[PDB]
């Protein structure tokens, strides 16, 4: 669960234009994916591939580009042996999850 | 590398299959309102004249 | 196209949505001569009508 990782200010919403997929880079990968997305499609705005969250063997990534643009951006990106991620962002459910386990732990105890 | 030279290549892209079928929709609209000018001279008013014909 | 390019898409979709509401308020014009000149030309014939009536009788 990307709960703790999908940020607004990266992830664009109230935008029927843009929308951020979030792409996971390997480490060792890092500037190397975070190059290549520049050109991968049209309607897209250049080199926008920034960290979100580093994880050990990879890192979740925000790159911004215009709705129909993610079509070309994932096919040409499947052909490069490229990994993409779409979590849509929801505030409430991850707040719901995270009483659940409090109140979770309560019954327990 | 791409800069707004791209850009700009990508709003002529969009802008032709959305600012043309704006003042398309805009004119579309202008043929169904004329459409519809002809229908309701020849609805209600005609539909009326027909009540009067008879009263006549 | 992070700032011109996107503000240019926003700004073309909202230049078309003015566009389109202008047609269907213009369109509430048209409707509303459309029965104007239609009460017109059956307010005539009702004249008329009355006239040769009056002719009749």
């Amino acid at each position: 669960s990307l709960a703790e990782i999908v940020k607004k200010d990266d992830f664009v919403l109230d935008s029927e234009y843009l929308v951020t997929l979030l792409v996971v880079v390997p480490k060792l990968n890092h500037n190397d994916w975070i190059k290549q997305y520049e050109t991968l499609a049209e309607m897209v705005v250049p080199r926008s591939s920034n960290v979100l969250s580093e994880d050990q063997d990879s890192y979740l990534c925000n790159v911004t580009l215009f709705r129909k643009a993610v079509d070309d951006f994932r096919h040409k990106a499947r052909e490069n042996k490229f990994i993409v991620r779409d979590f849509q962002y929801n505030e409430e459910e991850m707040k719901a999850d995270k009483e659940e386990m409090t109140r979770l732990s309560t019954d327990k105890k | 590398a791409l800069s707004d030279a791209d850009v700009q290549k990508q709003i002529k892209h969009m802008m032709a299959f959305i600012e043309q079928e704006a003042n398309e929709k805009a004119e579309e609209i202008d043929a169904k309102a004329e459409e519809e000018f002809n229908i309701e001279k020849g609805r209600l008013v005609q539909t009326q004249r027909l009540k009067i014909m008879e009263y006549y | 196209s992070q700032t011109q390019g996107i503000q240019q898409l926003l700004q073309a979709e909202k230049r078309a949505a003015e566009k389109v509401a202008d047609a269907r308020k213009r369109k509430a014009r048209r409707l509303k001569q459309a029965k104007e000149e239609a009460q017109m030309e059956v307010e005539q014939y009702r004249r008329e009508r009355e006239q040769e009536f009056q002719s009749k009788q």
